[PDB]
């Protein structure tokens, strides 16, 4: 419920800009 | 690296999470507004790759009611216009 | 003139006493000054084997300088020289390269001088004497012109022969050349001691020792004398002498020089100058900030307009930009002044033909860094950059699809290009330009993404990185989304999520996010 959020952002954060 | 100052219509969203600078990295401005949406609860649980703001401060920073998650440059160019860059 | 004493003298020499000795010799080098009775003593070996001994085993100063500034006197005539040499010399004239006293050296060096050019066989005659050891060590005199010599007498020992290159390494030579470059100001010796620096560049031994010296830095003083016989030198030595300088500073002077060298109307000096820079901004941080801030964009842009389509001066140039747009802090601004200053149109030129390969491999790999700041987005769309790199990525591919060959797939460079490299960089650059919304309708258009898939198999870990990456920036779009989840890309992505390097285990995990989900 968590989790699925977490680990996308934290691979949109990945390329920057 | 990356410098940025975001525009004071932002850093609202950012000092109501604990931000306590005036300038950020684009990793650390991505990283509180994260928190905003987990915290204040934004995404629709069901499937979570969309994030709503109908009536909250991103429905005004952002200006569009929902969108999605990952489609990349909308939300960098979204974010892009609140800051301007040092 | 007459003889009639030579026999008198030729026992009158060895004679035990060594007072009568100076009082012999005095008049030997006196009666050597015609022309004359000069003819004698040449045509006398019994006279001349003397005169060598008389060197090599005196302790007087007269003697030595009398003895030695006769065989002066012989070296100027041809048939001299040969006595000279079969009565043993060269191994007698060495040893006087180490006796201190400025009277025979001058007498010594030149002998040895005329002798090394005007009659053969002492070119090795003079390796085996010890001759290099003994004339490096000679590099500290005070005298200029006395060096002129000596560091001459070095490049002809050492032209060609890899023994002798070695030979002065060892005996500490790079260290003291840089010594005679970055003090004096006599034209003939630096003209001679980069002359001898150069001959020394091409033995990859030699070519860190004068680097770390201090070579570099040294030979960029004079990069703005007068003589084009000093200048080009330099610079040749400097071109092949750079592969191995990327690790140090003060190069601050010899940066801001180079740039302006490539505004000259000689074309063989630009070429000698981009070389220099391509090489020299291949790793550091601060060479790249240099050169952005002397305005090398702009002058730099210039060279690749008027050289046209002369590779020879193009493939350094693209190299050269392609280092100064990636990581740096002058990133912003060296991505920006090539647009500001008209560059962008004929860079775009060059991926069309008749330009060979290995310069392609470089423009291609300049797109990418170009299309980082997003003001050049638009102006490689308009000057047709996504057609033309997808044509060059269509080839490439179709080329080394060529696995059909002999029992075991015979892979071809020669041209210098390995053909997986312009799929490297081309799905590299695609992967970049696929920001900016109106290519990804065009590279959508032109009917690539059932490429990217076949792609997406290649072994190559540097291919999957971009391919399962430029698809990650076509998925935004439902209209590219959907599409891709059926030519394939649901099953060979599935199991890329486990591959080592930690930046395909992402992007081709951020594929999947958007795809096959509600
Ligand atoms: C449910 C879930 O977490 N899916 C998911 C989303 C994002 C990522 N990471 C990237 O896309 C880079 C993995 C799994």
């Amino acid at each position: 419920a968590n989790d699925c959020f977490k680990a996308a952002w934290q691979c949109i954060i990945w390329l920057h800009q | 690296e990356t410098l940025v100052r975001p525009k004071p219509l932002l850093l609202k969203l950012l000092k109501s999470v604990g931000a306590q600078k005036d300038t950020y990295t684009m990793k650390e401005v991505l990283f509180y507004l994260g928190q905003y949406i987990m915290t204040k609860r934004l995404y629709d649980e069901k499937q979570q790759h969309i994030v709503y703001c109908s009536n909250d401060l991103l429905g005004d920073l952002f200006g569009v009611p929902s969108f999605s998650v990952k489609e990349h440059r909308k939300i960098y160019t979204m974010i892009y216009r609140n800051l301007v860059v040092v | 003139l007459a003889t009639r004493a030579i026999p008198e003298l030729t026992k009158l020499l060895n004679d035990e006493d060594q007072v009568v000795v100076n009082k012999a010799a005095v008049m030997v080098h006196q009666l050597s000054k015609k022309e004359a009775s000069r003819h004698a003593i040449m045509r006398s070996p019994q006279m001349v084997s003397a005169i060598v001994r008389t060197m090599q085993n005196t302790n007087d100063v007269e003697t030595a300088r009398c003895t030695a500034g006769t065989l002066h006197n012989l070296s100027h005539h041809r048939e001299g020289l040969l006595a000279i040499f079969k009565s043993g010399g060269i191994p007698a004239l060495v040893k006087m390269l180490g006796s201190p006293v400025d009277s025979v050296l001058f007498y010594a060096i030149t002998t040895l001088h005329n002798l090394l050019l005007h009659q053969e066989g002492a070119k090795m005659a003079v390796r085996l004497a010890g001759g290099l050891q003994k004339m490096v060590a000679l590099l500290n005199k005070t005298n200029v012109k006395f060096l002129a010599i000596t560091t001459d007498c070095l490049q002809i020992l050492a032209y060609g022969n890899q023994e002798s290159k070695l030979i002065i390494l060892a005996s500490g030579g790079p260290q003291a050349l840089v010594n005679i470059m970055r003090t004096y100001t006599y034209e003939k010796l630096l003209w001679t001691t980069s002359r001898v620096l150069k001959v020394l560049s091409v033995c990859s031994s030699n070519k860190p020792a004068i680097v770390e010296a201090g070579g570099m830095q040294a030979l960029g003083l004079h990069l703005t004398d007068p003589s084009q016989r000093l200048v080009q030198n330099c610079l040749w030595t400097l071109r092949n002498l750079s592969d191995a300088a990327t690790k140090q500073e003060g190069m601050e002077g010899l940066l801001g020089t180079l740039v302006q060298l490539l505004g000259s109307d000689d074309i063989n000096v630009v070429t000698c100058a981009a070389g220099i820079l391509s090489n020299l901004t291949c790793n550091n941080y601060k060479n790249k900030m240099m050169v952005c801030q002397v305005g090398g964009i702009e002058a730099l842009v210039r060279t690749v307009l008027r050289a046209g389509d002369r590779e020879d001066i193009t493939e350094p140039a693209i190299c050269a930009l392609r280092h100064l747009t990636s990581r740096h802090q002058e990133a912003e601004m060296a991505q920006n002044a090539v647009r500001l200053h008209y560059g962008l149109p004929v860079v775009v030129k060059l991926l069309h033909p008749p330009s060979h390969w290995p310069l392609i491999k470089a423009t291609v790999g300049l797109i990418r860094n170009l299309a980082l700041c997003p003001a050049n987005h638009a102006p490689l769309r308009e000057q047709g950059a996504i057609p033309r790199l997808v044509q060059l990525l269509v080839r490439a591919h179709q080329d080394t699809q060529r696995r059909t060959s002999m029992g075991g797939t015979q892979q071809q460079f020669v041209e210098g290009v390995r053909m997986e490299e312009i799929v490297e960089g081309c799905t590299g650059a695609l992967h970049i330009l696929a920001r900016d919304v109106h290519n990804r309708i065009v590279i959508r258009g032109l009917n690539t993404i059932p490429l990217f898939v076949q792609l997406l198999y290649s072994p190559i870990e540097n291919i999957q990185r971009v391919a399962a990456g430029v698809l990650c920036e076509l998925a935004q779009d439902k209209e590219a989304a959907e599409a891709i989840e059926a030519e394939g890309a649901t099953a060979p992505l599935t199991e890329l999520l486990h591959s080592r390097n930690e930046g395909v285990a992402t992007y081709a995990a951020a594929v999947l996010f958007r795809m096959s989900e509600d």
